[PDB]
């Protein structure tokens, strides 16, 4: 099922950019707290480090879908995370949410369901490459609650 | 470690035949 694999992976990193600015994009929306003085948006400087956040997180879980294990993802991201933000003031559970709806933008490309971009692929199924990406999402959300 | 790197992957079809995979360095 290797070239599944490779087309679901294919289909995330081509459209990163997008999923990562409409999913920090959405949780802000959802509680615009985030982006008055004192929130943790509030100024580019943080919004810049949320969105590289987003990138990085996004990156790492792309890997575990290209590998097949979680281990990557758990050992060079994860393991420590939860951590930093506490030192740092990062909501976990905003972050949660950003991580939630970037699981879905993955589940929709994977499964070429996105409603505003379509992409190439033989005609075949896709729900475990699906469910697996889905899976790596939640591990972020286990780390950091 | 460092998130921002790319990746290589090495698929062999065959002996001395190979197919390259890459995701590029974040910009
Ligand atoms: C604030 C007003 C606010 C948002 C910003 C928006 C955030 C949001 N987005 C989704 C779902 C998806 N976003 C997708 C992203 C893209 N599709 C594309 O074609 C381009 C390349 C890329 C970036 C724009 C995709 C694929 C999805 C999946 C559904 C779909 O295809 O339509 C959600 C849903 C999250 C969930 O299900 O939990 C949210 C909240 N919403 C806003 O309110
Ligand atoms: C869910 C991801 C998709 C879906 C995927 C399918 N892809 C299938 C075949 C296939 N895909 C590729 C491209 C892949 N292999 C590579 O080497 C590279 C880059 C180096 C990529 C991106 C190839 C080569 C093939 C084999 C068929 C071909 O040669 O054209 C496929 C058919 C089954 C299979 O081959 O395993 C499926 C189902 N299909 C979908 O409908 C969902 C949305
Ligand atoms: C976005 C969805 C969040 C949000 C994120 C912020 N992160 C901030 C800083 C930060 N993040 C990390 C972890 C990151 N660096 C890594 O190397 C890896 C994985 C290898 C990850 C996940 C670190 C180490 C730091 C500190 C250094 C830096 O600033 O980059 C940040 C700035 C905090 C501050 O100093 O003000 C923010 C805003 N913020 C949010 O509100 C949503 C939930």
């Amino acid at each position: 099922d290797g070239n599944k694999r490779l087309d679901a992976v294919n289909s995330i990193v081509s459209n990163a950019s997008c999923m990562v600015s409409d999913a920090v994009s959405g949780m802000i929306c959802e509680n615009p707290g985030l982006i008055s003085p004192g929130g943790n948006c509030y100024t580019n400087r943080r919004m810049a480090a949320c969105l590289r956040d987003g990138e990085i997180i996004l990156r790492y879980v792309s890997y575990a879908l290209l590998a097949g294990d979680a281990s990557v993802l758990e050992d060079r991201c994860l393991n420590g995370l939860k951590e930093t933000y506490i030192a740092l003031g990062v909501p976990t559970n905003s972050s949660i949410r950003a991580v939630s709806i970037m699981k879905a933008q993955a589940v929709a490309f994977i499964t070429n369901t996105a409603t505003e971009r379509k992409m190439s692929f033989a005609a075949g199924d896709c729900t475990s490459l699906a469910s697996e990406v889905a899976s790596y999402f939640d591990r972020v959300g286990a780390a950091i609650s | 470690v460092n998130p921002r790197a790319g990746v290589r992957v090495r698929i062999k079809v065959v002996d001395n035949l190979y197919q390259v995979y890459e995701i590029p360095p974040m910009a």
